[PDB]
């Protein structure tokens, strides 16, 4: 089997760095695509970037000044990290998977457990 | 590197008799590309530089006696002397300069 | 993902599977500007060696303007450049210019739509006017000519460097660089772009995680120098097919083991080099110069591709399919040559050649018979030929031996044709009908010297 | 200045006219020399980095005379390097190279004259002697070894990369370096270089109109290190023709219409490339590297050209004429192919590939038929063959389209010769004729049979 | 020494002799080390400009290690890697770099015993590391981020430019980058490689004798970065053959000397290029591009080359021996042409087309009359041919002119073969004799007419 | 014929650096490798570095710290320098000649007369 498990804290002051951690387990970080979805309550699901097979990422035109997504392949880890979390910015953070360059790839098959972030002082 | 081993340390003779002195290699001294053994024989009087004897354990240099003709393959090489003389009285050195320069212990001649 | 190399001893050629091919089906220009400053007369006297370098940079930078004047003046300098032409032109017009400097005077990176209809990405690199007249123009207007600090000289020079490069590899190459230098285009500005085109996510990726592939497919055109800018378009490659089945064809010399010199014939297939799958077709590869081979995936360039019918697949399984015609060339020289594939070798010995194949630790471990035979990649690491040695790779994969007896066999010599460079299976059977025909017609004239 | 391309469906060649071209045929090699110094010994001590660095970018300078003792051993590294050879002989000779020393002192050029009977210019580009000797030698002779200001070290270091920059180009090509960089000779330094070339005002002014194509042209040959002088001899070309009438000729497979395979043979005129006036001759340049093109003038380099009679123009306008026997190749392959022409393109179109032309605002704008067909540059902005694209350049000029009846007809496929590569309209005619003496006399045969 | 040039009328073909020959047959690779700092986090809060240049020149250095990532993610980036990527895998092993890492701890060169049973030696060029971790990481360290001089601004880019250009160089070339650069490694550093190589005292000699063709012929894979560690494999060339004798080979056309056209065959022989001793048997090497020539010393690569049978030699000298079958190309343009080789000149005149032999102060003094004729170097400087012009190159050693007669008079136009990329005289003497069945055939025809 | 003539001291003191010169007359140096042969008191001789037609050199590995060849060609000189000489490296030393990269040569024939080298303050 599969599994994620984020680790970080989730409550953060505003206009503060929120970081957090989706460590893998069960497949290769050097095959598999991981991006970082966010659902605020009662709402639907937004995309928040994506870091590739090698390395390179592909921020959100919104948040691409703050968002930050980086990886390491030998601790199959990725980190996550925001700047400047305002109040709007509460939500849950899902560290989803992806696939290959290719339809068939499940887009966003496992999710992480999820990661509630509210961010208020 | 490749270390010459010559036999005897010593060799006393008496004039018109035959010495034979026995030169070992550690390592093949044959060469691939020209197909030729790269050790020479030189003979060194007391008080002189080293004069050249021979090279390839077959050829001589130019200007020296025929009596000193050795011969071997491989590893192993022997000078022999058909006619010892008087004048004839020096230590002998073989050499390989194949994979570096080195030199034996040095083949003692006396007449008696 | 996996590689399975397949021999066929039929024919005796090494065909690969299971590539993950990337044609590159079109360009993208984007409108690379530097702000330059049209700054020509020195005013202040100073005989300082700082102010001597400095001068000395300042002369620099204005012989670099001067020869990329020269290179504009070279400008305009298929499908490869036609593109970067067209906006070279259409920055020539009045306003055009001036519409880039209005737009991307905001922000470092901008979408402008110009006159000919066509809105391209201009990305402002370097900003050489806003240094050149905050920090060394107010000293250079001054009489003192007040220079207490070394180091911006330095970086002056370091904020220069990369113009003089700009302009040394545009100078050898009067305006068109390949590969694009990392003077051109900085890797990371190359990835920062990469997310601005207007493509897929499958794109994006793809060209993020290949990235050296695309500066060895990218261009660098000098579009002009004017009016205090400097545009180049960089010409980036555009990846329509991404992940497309693909696989190589190695092909060696198959000639007949006669002993007796002169009844050998050689028959190769021509066909030999890259196939991928695209819009329901085969994109062809002749040349091994295009198709740049990464761990599996085979990027390539349709800019010389040449367009087949699928069925041209159901050629490399069965030389003699009706649906497709193979490609051979019939030759008399029966040379041994081997050819290191990517899970093997081909090897072919005739005549009194000898061939051996030898392991690192266990040293000649095979002897070639004649004909060409295939050896596998692990347990193998060299095989030499006469005196040449071509090395097997080590490329971890299902190599496949197919026992395939020779398709020269049932051609015979003396009909077989010399020195055809290109044929085709139906080509080689009616020049042998012909042949045939010629025969029987002489047997017919010597029927009728019997009869009469 | 106008271009009037016209194609001819007779052939479906494309003859672009009206170019001014300016051929090269000859070389003016210019010793450039470098003042160096002989020193190999250090004084110094002193534990301050920046005498650090200081011996450390002349241990670099020290490098850079070694390796270029090192390319004169390699020394003397058609017409490419003779010029340069002779005088890097001539310099090795006792005397030649003091000559030019003591005619140096007080000028930087100077025409000397050697021993060998020519006289040369001699640019004296980098004078490191005088700076190394002056400047940081004084430093290096007293033992307190202090040196004043960095600025010293940053002059030093920026004076010595040409020096470095030019070690390092000719190790890496072996003292022979093509194109000659902005190191070896600067734009500057060059264009007054060619001021004092002893040739005439066009040779001058045409030189400094397209200095890029002097570069591209050029030469850089080591010739010596010695005495504290680095002389390499930059050959540059002179052009004996400016101005002559040049031609380019391109051609297109031309195959039979019918779509069953095999009847289709194909006729292409080898002739193409490029054709100048020169001295009441054509020269005739068949590969289109020698032959660089700016702005409707074309360059070229004659060591390649083959010598033709006049009558070869009235080849492009009569392939049948008697005057002149053009050049064609006979093949059977007939795949659609596309060439760029400089003011349209020429498509071929056989068998079941598709070929569009599109303009980029209406999309496909016209569907190609059967045989070789071409197209204007305006109005229609890209041509899709299969699966590949080709452009359409944008020069502007009268094209003109003449109605041509297709030569392949005429040829009957049953007699027209196959994979041929530099045959001719009298070289295929008679081997036709012979086919049909082959034919006639096996027209005998049969009435063998029946006259017996 | 002595040049023996001998040109052969027979043929018109001119043979070299007395050249040494330095056969390349080997590779060795050794592992070149650069021992970088896994810095990532920038602890300064400083604003100096001095401050801004050292973190400008460590964003370079990180940029520079991500390109080197990039790269590694390009690896494995036929002998000339897959000797070279052999050595990248293994160091992928785990504790593989660890054990050089701590091997070179003391030494900057030592020989090291890898998992794959082969021992490398391993050259520590720069140990950016040490220098990154004790003078500036102290620095970034303390909250001040104070730097002590603008000297140590310069030392940390003089330290980092050979990384910097190291990695323009592999970016640009995607790793594998030819000739080895002074970047790559040092002719200092290059110099000490070969004596500590395991070599024959000769091979030593003749790679310190000629440096510049070690470079031309050598590699630089880039294989890891990883634990602080950036490895590439420099693949030494390995002569295993010094001093063998070599010999060059010349061919010219030789055509019919009839005015008339169409009458003209031309025999060109095409076994031209060089051919060397080894082991008893010649390596031939079909492309002069392998072969370097030093002034006596042909330095090649056996990684192209043939072997052949001795009697080849005796092809040259009597191209109608049994003992081999030389190859020859029996076309018919009879284009006036010359080729120079090392001591005079051939030049091939027929039709109209003039030829001439010109010296400096003497002017034109030779005008060629038709067919093949061969100039020496001494007396004669230039030959011009229509209009284009050669040389003669002044090479000095001993020329030798032979009477032959030619040999293409013993075949007959009618009967002589047209368009033949490589015959052989056994391959033209049985298709003649084929020929001459067919006309015998056609005369049993005619005489069939009667006889009844 | 061909003649080596050898100039320079002999003795000097320990730890100091001793040098020598051999000047060659009858060939070109530009021709023929001139070796540096060593040979103690009562003891065989021994291999001290050489250096090439092309100037460069392979020292000795146990010298290659001290032990210095150099070449002129104009002059035909050739030049020996050793550095931190102890009491052990007293000796006889013979600037020999060699021949080319073919095996038909003298290794060495043409020795020098010979300098003493007695090592001693």
């Amino acid at each position: 089997q599969v599994q994620l498990k984020q680790s970080g804290p989730g409550l953060v002051a505003p206009s503060q760095s929120l970081s957090i951690t989706c460590t893998v387990s069960g497949f290769s970080l050097t095959n598999y695509d991981i991006s970082w979805i966010r659902q605020p309550p009662g709402k639907g699901l937004e995309w928040l970037g994506i870091i590739w097979t090698g390395g390179g990422t592909y921020y959100n035109s919104a948040f691409m000044s703050r968002l930050s997504i980086s990886k390491d392949n030998s601790k199959s880890q990725v980190f996550l990290e925001m700047n400047s979390l305002q109040t709007d910015d509460t939500a849950i953070y899902y560290c989803v998977r992806a696939g290959a360059d290719y339809y068939g790839s499940s887009p966003l098959a496992y999710w992480g457990q999820g990661t509630l972030v509210t961010v208020s002082s | 590197d490749i270390v010459m081993t010559q036999s005897p340390s010593s060799l006393a003779v008496s004039a018109g008799e035959k010495v034979t002195m026995s030169c070992k290699s550690s390592q093949s001294v044959l060469n691939s590309s020209n197909q030729k053994n790269y050790l020479a024989w030189y003979q060194q009087k007391p008080g002189q530089s080293p004069k050249l004897l021979i090279y390839w354990a077959s050829t001589r240099e130019s200007g020296v006696p025929d009596r000193f003709t050795g011969s071997g393959s491989g590893t192993d090489f022997t000078l022999t002397i058909s006619s010892v003389q008087a004048e004839d009285l020096a230590v002998y050195y073989c050499h390989q300069y194949l994979y570096s320069y080195t030199f034996g212990g040095g083949t003692r001649l006396e007449i008696k | 993902q996996n590689i399975t190399e397949e021999f066929y001893q039929s024919t005796c050629s090494a065909v690969s599977k299971g590539y993950l091919g990337a044609l590159r089906t079109g360009w993208y220009t984007s409108v690379i500007t530097i702000e330059l400053s049209n700054i020509k007369k020195n005013k202040c006297n100073g005989t300082d060696a700082k102010i001597k370098l400095i001068k000395q940079e300042l002369d620099k930078y204005k012989n670099a303007v001067t020869d990329l004047q020269l290179l504009m003046q070279s400008t305009p300098a298929g499908s490869a450049i036609c593109s970067g032409v067209a906006v070279c032109k259409v920055l020539h017009l009045e306003g055009e210019v001036n519409k880039i400097k209005s737009a991307l005077l905001s922000t470092n990176k901008a979408v402008v739509s110009l006159s000919n209809g066509v809105s391209v990405l201009t990305f402002k690199v370097l900003d050489l006017k806003n240094y050149i007249d905050k920090q060394l123009l107010p000293i250079l207007n001054k009489q003192s000519c007040s220079i207490p600090n070394i180091e911006t000289v330095i970086e002056f020079q370091q904020k220069n460097n990369r113009l003089l490069e700009i302009t040394r590899e545009f100078s050898v190459n009067a305006g068109v660089t390949t590969p694009v230098s990392t003077y051109m285009l900085t890797n990371s500005e190359l990835l920062s772009l990469i997310n601005d085109m207007p493509i897929t996510n499958d794109q994006k990726k793809l060209m993020s995680n290949n990235v050296q592939i695309v500066r060895q497919q990218s261009y660098s055109i000098m579009c002009i120098i004017k009016e205090e800018v400097l545009a180049y378009v960089v010409q980036l490659p555009l990846y329509g097919v991404i992940d497309t089945p693909c696989w190589k064809l190695h092909t060696s010399p198959l000639c007949t083991t006669n002993t007796k010199e002169g009844s050998n014939i050689c028959l190769t297939r021509t066909d030999r080099g890259w196939y991928c799958d695209n819009a329901g077709s085969v994109s062809f590869f002749p040349q091994a110069e295009t198709c740049k081979v990464q761990s599996n995936r085979v990027f390539c360039d349709t800019m010389n591709s040449r367009t087949l019918p699928s069925e041209v697949n159901l050629c490399n399984v069965d030389i003699f399919n009706p649906k497709y015609d193979c490609k051979i060339m019939t030759s008399k020289t029966d040379v041994s040559s081997s050819v290191i594939t990517s899970l093997g070798a081909i090897v072919s010995c005739y005549g009194k050649t000898k061939c051996t194949a030898s392991n690192k630790n266990r040293g000649i471990i095979k002897t070639f018979s004649n004909g060409c035979d295939y050896v596998s990649n692990k347990g193998v690491d060299t095989v030499s030929v006469g005196n040449t040695l071509y090395c097997v790779n080590k490329q971890e994969g299902q190599s496949l031996y197919v026992k395939g007896e020779p398709i020269i066999n049932f051609y015979d010599p003396l009909v077989f044709p010399s020195d055809e460079f290109d044929a085709s299976i139906s080509q080689v059977n009616e020049k042998i009908n012909q042949s045939l025909a010629f025969i029987r017609k002489s047997d017919e004239l010597l029927s009728a010297i019997g009869g009469y």
